[PDB]
């Protein structure tokens, strides 16, 4: 009974923490693509 | 397989905000064969400059 309580209740805080961890990876992963991007541009202009 | 279909939209999803990305580009290009919006981009071609 108490573990089933305490899990529900934190299943639900968990639910919510997993979207926020979703967006937040997102927006990461936008950068990380840009900077990668970014990156191989100028190695290729400046090695030319 | 909700977790799995989890990853698979985020994956679909994230595959989306890249393609999403593209469309902003290109939908950006194509309007931009009239005079380009701003000018400070075109300092940036030359160290000079």
């Amino acid at each position: 009974g108490g573990d089933k309580d305490q899990m529900r209740q934190e299943l639900e805080q968990l639910e919510k923490a997993n979207e926020k961890l979703r967006e937040v990876n997102n927006s990461l992963v936008v950068s990380a693509q840009d900077v990668k991007n970014e990156e191989r541009d100028i190695q290729h202009e400046r090695e030319s | 397989e909700i977790r799995d279909l989890i990853s698979e939209i985020d994956a679909k999803a994230n595959a989306i905000n890249h393609e999403m990305r593209s469309i902003q580009r290109q939908a950006e290009s194509k309007t931009k064969s009239l005079t380009t919006t701003d000018k400070i981009g075109i300092l940036n071609q030359d160290q000079d400059l």
